[PDB]
């Protein structure tokens, strides 16, 4: 049995850690809601 | 129970100790999370109970207490913030420029940040603090890393 606990406010924070790249990927979405790589 | 707006952890005591299986957004009295986090099961909020209202396995989304309320969209140009809520760790904002998932039915924004599976449901925000989608449904690239879509529901 599942339960919820508050973790914080939803706010934009100035000067946050800027990381991660921006890749363009060819994907397919199936009926089970799972993505896969199309190549 | 607690229905204040904000980000929340989704916990379970069924396994060893207390385990974080996901995260969610409380907005306008509705709890929003990813389908694979809860499988549509009822949730507990203190003494209160949250019952599922809408859900879809293909979109991988589910809402509790009412219809899906989140309807902001990524503008296709600006940086966003993943408000990551990792298991056992403090909520933390991570700024990134999203990539693109190209599909046969159009393009979707995608954030390339690798977090544990228990981080699923963590909101992705625009500069106004509005939730433009949830993190936790994507793909595993050649590197072994995870790249999640910016998954957004429909506000009826
Ligand atoms: O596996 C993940 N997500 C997921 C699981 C089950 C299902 C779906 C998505 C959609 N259909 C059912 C995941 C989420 C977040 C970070 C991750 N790192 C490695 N895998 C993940």
């Amino acid at each position: 049995d599942m339960y919820i606990e508050r973790a914080g406010d939803i706010t934009w924070e100035k000067d946050a850690e800027v990381t991660g790249n921006s890749p363009r990927l060819d994907v397919a979405l199936d009926e089970s809601g799972d993505f896969s790589l199309v190549e | 129970g607690e229905t204040t707006d904000g980000v929340y952890r989704v916990m379970t005591r069924r396994l060893l100790g207390s385990t974080q299986v996901g995260v969610g957004v409380m907005q306008e009295g509705v709890f929003h999370t990813m389908w694979h986090v809860t499988k549509g099961a009822a949730l507990r909020s203190g003494e209160g109970r949250l019952d599922p209202y809408w859900g879809d396995v293909k979109q991988d989304l589910v809402s509790y207490c009412g219809p899906w309320k989140l309807d902001a969209a990524w503008d296709g140009l600006s940086e966003v913030q993943l408000l990551a809520v990792p298991p056992g760790e403090r909520a933390k904002n991570i700024q990134t420029l999203p990539g693109i998932f190209k599909t046969k039915d159009g393009d979707i924004g995608a954030v390339a940040l690798d977090y544990p599976a228990g981080t699923s449901g963590s909101p992705i925000l625009d500069k106004c603090g509005r939730v433009i989608g949830l993190y936790g449904n994507g793909v595993v690239i050649k590197n072994g890393s995870y790249v999640s879509a910016i998954t957004q529901g429909k506000r009826e």
